[PDB]
């Protein structure tokens, strides 16, 4: 484990923009599958309404779908407000 | 004893004939019924054989489209 510290103080040494470059560019590749809050962004991608929402027929049998935007059923967006 | 030895009667000759005529006639009608066959697909295409590809219907997107009119 010695020689990659000593290979990481070198180059520190005599080339800090290209170390600064490669650290910058992994933590670019890695850090977003961490993040809790891409599935967030993902989310707020989702909820912008580009298009009209047609309504559907209703047939007696769609509890879950709401007959006026009031209704509480549908996706709800405080967590947007929260956030 | 040369016939005894070295030969068989006209019966096995004959016989053997007639099998071959028959599997060789069966092959020439075979092959003018092939020919027709594929004739008649290749005009029509209404067979298996020449069956030109076309679009897939599963492509297609069936959804409101941002205008009622598609
Ligand atoms: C006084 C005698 C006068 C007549 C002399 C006649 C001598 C005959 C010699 C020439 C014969 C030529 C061969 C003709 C036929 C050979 C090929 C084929 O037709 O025969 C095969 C058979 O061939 C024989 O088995 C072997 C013939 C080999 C003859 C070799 C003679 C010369 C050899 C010389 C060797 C010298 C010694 C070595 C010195 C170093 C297949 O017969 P097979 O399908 O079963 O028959 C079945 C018949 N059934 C169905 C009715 C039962
Ligand atoms: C998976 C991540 C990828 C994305 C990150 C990178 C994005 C862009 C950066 C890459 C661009 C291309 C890099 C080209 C590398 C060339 C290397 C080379 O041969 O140059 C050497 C110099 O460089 C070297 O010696 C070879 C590599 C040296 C170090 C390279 C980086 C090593 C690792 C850095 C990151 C380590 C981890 C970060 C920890 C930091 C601590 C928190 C010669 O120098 P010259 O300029 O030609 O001579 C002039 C001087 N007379």
């Amino acid at each position: 484990a010695g020689r990659i510290a000593s290979f990481l103080k070198n180059a520190w040494a005599k080339e800090p923009v290209l170390v600064a470059s490669f650290a910058i560019g992994g933590l670019a590749i890695i850090l977003p599958s961490l993040s809790p809050y891409t599935n967030y962004a993902i989310r707020i991608n989702r909820a912008t309404p580009y298009n009209y929402p047609v309504p559907l027929r209703d047939d007696g049998n769609m509890p879950d779908v709401p007959s006026h935007p009031q209704d509480p059923q549908g996706p709800s967006l405080e967590w947007l407000k929260n956030l | 004893w040369i016939a005894r030895t070295f030969y068989d009667g006209p019966e096995k000759n004959y016989e053997k004939t007639m099998a071959i005529l028959q599997i060789e006639a069966e092959k020439a009608e075979l092959r003018l019924k092939e020919l027709e066959v594929r004739r008649l697909m290749r005009a029509r295409g209404d067979g298996p054989w020449y069956q030109y590809p076309t679009i897939d219907k599963a492509l297609i997107d069936h959804s409101p489209k941002t205008t009622p009119d598609n």
